[PDB]
C-alpha cells in the first residue's frame, strides 16, 4: 500500500 | 464515485466486478473491464496480496454489489497476468495492469447482452481530436471521509488533466510519468475514490467508447490539485495484444 492508493484492501 | 450519479450496468455494460473469495460469500474487491469476450482488464494492485487465480470471481452485468442481478454472469479466472514491471513506490502504482481470462462454469466465455459488452481499445494513433471529458463507474466510496460504501453502481464524467499541468508541483510532481494518465473534475467535484480501482475511464475516441485508462492511484478524493490517475491503456496495447490475441 502506497499512500496514494484507492484499493479497498489499503 | 464521489458526486455523479446511480446507474444502471446498462450504461456501462463492460463493467466488471471483480471479488475475492472467503473461508461464505466472496468480498467485494475492485472493478474492471470486459476488453473481450474471454479477457476482463485491471489493476495489478487488486491481486498483489493474494496472486492466486483461484481466490477470485468474476461478475458481468451487475448493478449493485454482492447480491444476485438479472442477467449477471459469473466467471471463474482461468488466467491471471499481472505486468511483469508492477511496482509501488511508497505514493503511488507503476504498470498498474492486469489480464484475467474469465470462463464459466460449464466453459463459456462472455455471452452479450444489454447489460454485458465489450469496451473498445484505444487505437495505435489516431487524427482528428476528441473531447477530454471521460466517464468513470464503480463501486467505490462517495466521499473521501466516508465509512461505508454504496452498494450501487455509480457513473461520472471527469476532464482529461495534461501530463504537464499533471506534473507541477503543486500537482503531484515528478510521480507522474508517461505511462500515466490524470483525470480530474475542474471545480473538483467528482472524481473516482476507495474502491474504484481497477474499473474504467471511457474517453470517446473515433466515436465510440474506449477504456483509455484503469484507475489506480491519486490522493484522497476530488482533492483541490489532486486528480485521479489512471494506468494509460494506449501505452500497454502491444503487451495486451501479446496475451489476448
Amino acid at each position: 500500500c502506497p499512500a496514494y492508493s484507492r484499493y479497498i484492501g489499503c | 464515485i464521489v458526486g455523479g450519479e446511480f446507474t444502471e450496468v446498462e450504461n456501462q455494460p463492460w463493467f466488471a466486478a471483480i471479488y475475492q473469495k472467503n473461508k461464505s460469500p466472496p468480498s467485494f474487491k475492485c472493478g474492471g473491464s470486459l476488453i473481450s469476450p474471454c479477457w476482463v482488464a485491471s489493476a495489478a494492485h487488486c491481486f498483489i496480496q493474494l496472486p492466486k487465480k483461484e481466490n477470485y470471481v468474476v461478475y458481468l452485468g451487475q448493478s449493485k454489489e454482492s447480491s444476485y442481478n438479472p442477467g449477471e454472469m459469473k466467471f471463474e479466472v482461468e488466467q491471471l497476468i499481472l505486468h511483469e514491471y508492477y511496482r509501488e513506490d511508497s505514493l503511488a502504482y507503476h504498470n498498474d495492469i492486469a489480464l484475467l481470462k474469465i470462463r464459466t462454469s460449464t466453459g463459456q466465455c462472455a455471452q452479450p447482452s444489454r447489460s454485458i459488452q465489450t469496451i473498445a481499445l484505444p487505437p495505435r494513433f489516431t487524427d482528428a481530436p476528441f473531447g477530454s471529458d471521460c466517464e468513470i463507474t464503480g463501486f467505490g466510496k462517495e466521499s473521501e471521509s466516508d465509512y461505508l460504501y454504496p452498494k450501487n453502481l455509480k457513473m461520472s464524467v471527469v476532464k482529461l488533466v495534461s501530463h504537464e499541468q499533471c506534473m507541477q508541483p503543486h500537482y503531484y510532481g515528478s510521480e507522474i510519468n508517461y505511462k500515466m494518465l490524470c483525470a480530474a473534475d475542474p471545480e473538483w467535484k467528482t472524481d473516482s475514490c476507495k474502491g474504484d480501482s481497477g474499473g474504467p475511464l471511457i474517453c470517446n475516441i473515433e466515436g465510440r467508447p474506449t477504456l483509455s485508462g484503469i484507475v489506480s492511484w491519486g490522493r484522497g478524493c476530488a482533492e483541490k490539485n489532486k486528480p485521479g490517475v489512471y494506468t494509460r491503456v494506449s501505452h500497454f496495447l502491444d503487451w495486451i495484444q501479446s496475451h489476448i490475441g
